[PDB]
């Protein structure tokens, strides 16, 4: 319902990380799509933390290691994923009340995130 | 040569022909994405299942295209039942079809595009239209990938276009792309990362979306606003 | 109904007798026993010789039997105290090396002006028909203008720093014959009705 | 006959005593109700942020071929439209142009909304070629208008009014009873 | 001689000329269906020299020409123009007539400037009257040589010295 | 002699050359000798889109517009076979109905300021506004309009629309019966006009007039009654007739048509509603627009409907119509591309004109000015 709201609150904090990650390790960063509903938002209410619907991190040839997507506004089913590419890990962002935002029923946090940076970046280190 | 009739009218084509060329030249039609011009057809796109008569109906809708020919045959195309099928295929076909249009530059090209519309619609005079059964998320992934000095890749346009990996297969003989994941989560990839092919390049018009576009000349103009010039070329000798 | 004395005349004269859903018919005539056929018509009670449309079917998908064509519209005004509301077409192929046909000047005043026109615009001399001159173009361009072999005559539009855009290849438009960037077409792209 | 050359007289003579019903221009604002057509306007988000992609729609709309357009991509750190394709010229030709509506209708964007503008006539032919600069929703005139403005030194005006804004433009606030 | 080369004279009879403007409306398109409207009846023109509306060049010198034309026309139009007194001013009223709106014909004759030299553009098709009138404020202080371009350059106080007059 | 009445005068301003052979001081015949204008419109549309078209044909009829751009409309419809929601069927005729007091309005103005008295034209005119500015509410345009559209007009009502119409209609009688008032007396009008316009109904359909000609010769010929269509016949509403062919009726039956045209409206407005405002079927009708947001094939449909514009299948059609000038209709071949392989307008006002050098026997010098300016000329008809 309401979810909505700290679910793109949290997807904005995750961004947030994405880029931290990325200047940190001076990685490269790559916004990959924004929102169809602001294109053909016109008039109609927007009100959305950002703009952007879809980024990425990439190893520095324009392949991503990782991507990173947010589910559209009335496109049920909201979640956030995560895919590393080449390795079949598709990671499903639920937002579970009372609790924060849950990695499968395991809260996450931006550590969890960063190890599995590293290991992406590192191990699958395609440049 | 093999007494074909398609639904109305009757030709004469010799054996070991595909269904598929003889409706075409009976002036029926079909909705078509796997096989092509100068390459072996595959079942795949799924999208020339038609019902047949021999009298009786196939209880499976064979393509046509990958079917050969039979004497006092009967090809059924404007079936009630084909074109729902049609729709279906097409909006299965939507589901992560990501929507790009105006940037797509594919557009007056986008022949996926204009099977859509041709064959399309819903199953109901209708009062109140309808646009789809889907509404969940789509799939979001790759793009922006530059592939070459000459081509960009965004992956997610690809409707799983088997064409350029089946052309390198056929035509050079020289192989450098492959489906990579499996099952929804599969993607083309290459890992030569930039092709050293000597033909490539017309993987840009084989591909039936735009996820192979001339970078060069990638938002700079707009499909139907090209002069399309016929002309000879004379940079090789052929 | 007044039609109907000329139908089962027509069906005995072997004449075609095209008819659209939408309930327009032609009667495809020789240009021989035209003018005869049409002088019984009026007799038999046809008020009004509304149209005289001319049709050049120099590029078609489909073969007729003539490029140039001539379509009448005949009706019978019921309003007038003759008339049932009879109104029908017939339309009479016409060879494109004769552009004759005997006028219907003599059955309506009316025809004068319109076949002036479709001299014009497609080339026929309409026999028996008193001055020909153009009464709405030029007389300086020749060429029965108006045919589809005829030219379409466009300029290019001018913007900043000269830069043009030339109309006939600027046009996403097509016809049937046309085949745009496709490689086939069929469905809807190849035309679209309903019933329901 | 006779009895109405009076008549006619009688009821004219009411008219002359009548306080008219013209207006004057341009000393009281045009009448103009929200949907009229006047100049486009280019908008942009509260993003700052041009709606605009070079959407390009209207160009096979525009029957006169008014538009010329050169697109390019957004600069990915800076887009120009948070797209990534934009206009890189966008020109018009107002010497032809449609203003076909069906032109806003087409574009996806919503870039393109008529104006009230109609203050535009110009001694010189390539002058009137407006610039995707005069076509904006951040202009204060037509270019005229404004280029009489600086010489001059005076202010604007543009002595239109609607009863209130259309819905589609949501940018600029023109006059509108309350303004001239 | 005919007003000019003294302080005075070329004020005094530029006020004259540019307040006492004759409108001659060269119809043959809508324009004069909103060119009636754009006289009466909301706005006046009275205020502005104008009793004059009607067709003699021997009665105006303001060429309106108003509305999409043909071949037939320019010669025509081009002889109506000669056949008016010597300063002479050129509104080339609305899109229809200015670069040909959209129509790109054999028939029709696009850019109407030239077939007469122009100096007053005014487009839309329709326009607002009112745009008119805005046009005409324009060609006042334009013979006024109180104007010029969009690139700030000055131009001569007529239309009719930029092709032959007469 | 024979006189050369050129083109564009005195403010008769069709591009009329006319060759008037005279006696020196009567009409014998005139020689019309027109055609100084034509663009050929029915040429260029073969290289327009459908969409397009409609751009062309409010663009040959100074009056009304939104009659050609109906039978433009309704020909196409009916090949393809669409239907039109029962809202957006009273909204067209309510704006045809509009447009054609409007086409009265500018009739009769045209009618005083051509010759006799001057003025009155200014208050017919005050009315012309009135009108405008309805059309100006609702389609943001003068006139010119698109604001009908393949299945329907392509979107809702003003809410202003209605009080403003109610006002109109209540002060209209009264005025049209006071330009009325000018006319049948004033014993000058008599002289002037009863016994000039002649010409037999026989001869009228042998030359090809049409109503309010025919109609004007009280030969009672609606196209609305005759080939009923939309609308029309499920209202009330009755013929106005003259009883011969003269300026003098002519001019009355005109107001008497205003009056039946109010009625029209008058019936409309209590057959108004809410409604879809178009043919829902997105097949053939572009898509709403607030649903791009939405779905691809929504994306997808529009896109294409905008560009390319649909297929309408091989066909010829023609609709018979009655417009304010007469009888109007499209014969229309398309052989099923993007464009028509031919656009044959049928236009009236251009028939109506064969019978001049036959109005116009044995006339009487400057009566002939008259003669011409009663039969109502709108130059598109005949120029094309
Ligand atoms: S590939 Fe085709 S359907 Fe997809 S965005 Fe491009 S043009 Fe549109
Ligand atoms: S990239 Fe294109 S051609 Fe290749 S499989 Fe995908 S859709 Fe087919
Ligand atoms: S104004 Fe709209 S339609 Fe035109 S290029 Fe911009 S986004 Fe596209
Ligand atoms: S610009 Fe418009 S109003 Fe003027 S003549 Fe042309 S079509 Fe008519
Ligand atoms: S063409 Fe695709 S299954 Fe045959």
């Amino acid at each position: 319902a309401s979810s909505e709201r700290e679910l793109y609150e949290a997807w904005v904090e995750l961004l947030s990380w994405m880029r931290e990650y990325a200047q940190a390790k001076g990685v490269r960063f790559e916004k990959e799509a924004d929102f169809p509903d602001f294109i053909y938002r016109m008039e109609r209410p927007y009100d959305l933390p950002t703009t952007i619907m879809t980024a990425s991190l990439s190893d520095g040839l324009g392949e991503p290691f990782l991507l990173a997507d947010v589910s559209p506004r009335h496109a049920k089913l909201k979640r956030i994923g995560l895919r590393l590419p080449r390795a079949h890990i598709h990671l499903h962002a639920h937002y579970e009340p009372g609790k924060g935002l849950v990695t499968g029923k395991i809260p996450l946090t931006k550590e969890r995130f960063f190890a599995l940076a590293d290991r992406a970046r590192e191990a699958l280190a395609f440049a | 040569m093999v007494r074909v009739k398609v639904n109305d009218r009757i030709v004469e084509v010799p054996p070991g022909t595909s269904v598929m060329d003889a409706v075409f030249h009976a002036g029926y039609d079909v909705p078509l994405f796997c096989s092509e011009k100068h390459l072996s057809p595959i079942g795949a796109c799924r999208m020339c299942l038609v019902r047949i008569g021999l009298i009786q109906w196939q209880p499976k809708l064979a393509a046509s295209c990958v079917t050969a020919v039979a004497d006092g045959m009967v090809v059924d195309t404007l079936s009630d039942v084909v074109r729902e099928a049609q729709a279906g295929m097409v909006e299965f076909t939507l589901l992560n079809h990501p929507l790009d249009c105006p940037t797509c530059d594919k557009g007056g090209a986008c022949e996926l595009q204009d099977r859509t519309v041709e064959y399309g619609l819903y199953e109901k005079p209708l009062e109140l239209p309808v646009y789809t059964r889907f509404e969940f998320t789509r799939r979001h992934v790759d793009k922006h990938h530059p592939l070459s000095p000459f081509v960009i890749l965004d992956r997610e346009r690809c409707i799983h276009c088997k064409r350029c990996v089946r052309y390198f297969e056929e035509v050079p003989g020289d192989e450098v792309l492959d489906f990579i994941e499996r099952g929804v989560h599969t993607f083309i990839g290459t890992m030569d990362f930039g092709l050293p092919s000597g033909f490539s390049g017309n993987i840009t018009d084989i591909c039936p979306v735009g996820a192979l576009l001339d970078l060069t000349a990638r938002f700079r103009a707009r499909n139907w606003e090209m002069e399309e010039t016929p002309t000879t070329c004379a940079l090789c000798p052929v | 109904m007044r039609l109907e004395r000329v139908l089962e005349e027509a069906r005995a004269k072997g004449y075609p007798i095209e008819d659209n859903g939408l309930g327009n018919l032609w009667v495809v005539l020789p240009r021989e026993r035209f003018k005869e056929e049409m002088a019984h018509y009026k007799a038999m009670g046809f008020n009004f010789l509304a149209d005289i449309v001319g049709l050049d079917y120099l590029t078609y998908p489909d073969p007729r039997p003539e490029r140039f064509a001539v379509v009448y519209e005949l009706v019978s005004l019921p309003g007038w105290k003759d008339g049932d509301g009879s109104r029908f077409f017939v339309r009479v192929y016409v060879p494109e090396e004769d552009p004759r046909l005997p006028t219907v000047t003599d059955l309506w005043g009316s025809a004068n002006f319109l076949e002036r026109e479709v001299y014009d615009l497609f080339g026929i001399v309409f026999e028996g028909h008193p001055d020909l001159r153009k009464i709405l173009t030029p007389e300086d361009l020749e060429g029965h203008p108006l045919r589809k072999d005829y030219p379409l005559g466009e300029t290019p539009t001018l913007f900043r720093e000269g830069r043009y855009i030339i109309p006939a290849e600027f046009r996403a438009a097509l016809t049937g014959k046309d085949p745009g960037l496709t490689f086939y077409k069929g469905g809807s792209r190849k035309g679209y009705r309903s019933l329901w | 006959t006779l009895k109405a050359l009076a008549q006619s007289l009688g009821i004219t003579l009411k008219y002359l005593f009548s306080k008219p019903v013209t207006v004057p221009y341009p000393d009281a604002p045009v009448a103009l109700k929200p949907r009229f057509h006047g100049r486009h306007v280019l908008t942009r988000h509260p993003n700052g942020l041009e709606k605009c992609i070079g959407c390009s729609l209207c160009a096979a709309a525009c029957p006169a071929y008014a538009i010329y357009v050169e697109p390019a991509e957004n600069d990915p750190e800076n887009p120009v439209s948070a797209g990534e394709r934009y206009a890189k010229v966008y020109e018009i030709n107002m010497l032809r142009c449609i203003f076909c509506g069906l032109c806003e209708e087409a574009c996806p964007t919503g870039a393109i909304v008529l104006g009230y503008d109609f203050e535009m006539a110009d001694y010189e032919y390539s002058d009137l070629v407006y610039g995707k600069e005069d076509m904006l929703v951040d202009v204060v005139g037509t270019k005229p208008q404004r280029r009489e403005a600086k010489r001059t030194g005076k202010p604007v005006k543009v002595g239109y009014v609607v009863p209130y804004v259309r819905p589609e433009l949501e940018g600029f606030k023109a006059p509108t009873e309350g303004g001239k | 001689r005919e007003g000019i080369l003294f302080t005075t004279l070329e004020k005094l009879v530029a006020w004259g000329r540019s307040n006492s403007l004759w409108p001659a409306t060269f119809g043959l398109a809508c324009c004069a269906i909103e060119m009636m409207a754009s006289t009466d009846a909301r706005n006046d023109l009275a205020r502005f020299g104008s009793e004059v509306f009607r067709a003699s060049p021997r009665q105006a010198d303001v060429m309106i020409v108003a509305g999409r034309l043909s071949k037939k026309m320019a010669p025509v139009m081009r002889r109506v123009w000669e056949q008016m007194p010597d300063p002479k001013w050129v509104i080339s009223m609305g899109a229809c007539a200015s670069s040909g709106g959209m129509f790109n014909n054999y028939a029709i004759v696009q850019n109407v400037d030239s077939v007469v030299p122009v100096d007053v553009y005014v487009p839309g098709c329709p326009p607002r009257p009112e745009a008119l009138i805005y046009a005409v404020m324009q060609l006042q202080k334009k013979v006024r040589g109180q104007a010029y371009n969009e690139r700030g350059e000055r131009l001569p106080p007529v239309a009719a010295w930029k092709r032959t007059r007469g | 002699m024979t006189l050369n009445v050129g083109p564009q005068h005195p403010s008769t301003h069709g591009v009329l050359r006319l060759m008037v052979t005279l006696s020196g001081e009567e009409v014998l015949e005139v020689v019309p000798h027109i055609g100084y204008l034509h663009t050929g419109f029915e040429k260029t549309m073969e290289h327009r889109t459908y969409l397009q078209n409609i751009t062309y044909t409010p663009r040959m009829d100074y009056l009304h517009s939104f009659a050609h751009d109906l039978a433009y409309a309704l020909a196409v419809e009916k090949l393809l076979g669409a239907v039109v929601p029962p809202r957006a069927e009273t909204i067209r005729v309510i704006l045809n109905e509009l447009s054609r007091l409007a086409s009265h309005l500018v009739f009769l103005g045209t009618g005083l300021l051509d010759l006799g008295a001057l003025t009155p034209f200014f208050y017919a005119f005050r009315e012309r506004e009135t009108i405008l500015d309805l059309f100006e509410w609702v389609t943001g345009q003068r006139f010119h309009h698109n604001y009908i559209r393949i299945g329907g007009v392509k979107e809702d009502l003003p809410e202003e629309f209605v009080p403003e119409l109610k006002k109109l209609l209540e002060v209209l009688p009264h005025r049209i019966d006071e330009y009325e008032a000018l006319f049948a007396e004033s014993p000058i009008f008599y002289e002037r006009a009863r016994g000039v316009g002649v010409i037999p109904p026989e001869v009228a359909i042998d030359l090809g007039l049409t109503g309010g000609s025919l109609r004007a010769s009280g030969v009672n010929y609606d196209v609305r009654k005759a080939y009923p269509y939309s609308g029309y016949e499920t209202y009330t509403f009755d013929v106005p007739l003259g009883e011969r062919g003269d300026v003098f009726d002519r001019m009355l039956v005109r107001i008497r048509e205003m009056r039946e045209s109010v009625k029209i409206i008058k019936q409309a407005l209590e057959r108004l509603e809410p409604g879809p405002v178009r043919d829902p079927n997105p097949q053939i009708t572009p898509p709403p627009r607030h649903l791009l947001e939405t779905s691809m094939e929504a994306v997808i449909y529009h896109f294409k409907h905008y560009t390319e514009g649909f297929h309408p299948p091989k066909g010829e059609v023609y609709v018979p119509t009655e417009s304010a000038r007469g009888e109007l209709g499209y014969y229309i071949v398309s052989d099923g591309g993007s464009m028509p392989y031919r656009v044959k307008v049928r236009a009236p006002s251009f028939v109506n004109l064969q019978s001049l050098p036959y109005a116009c026997k044995g006339e009487q010098v400057p009566d002939m000015v008259a003669i011409i300016a009663s039969l109502d000329p709108v130059m598109g008809d005949v120029d094309r």
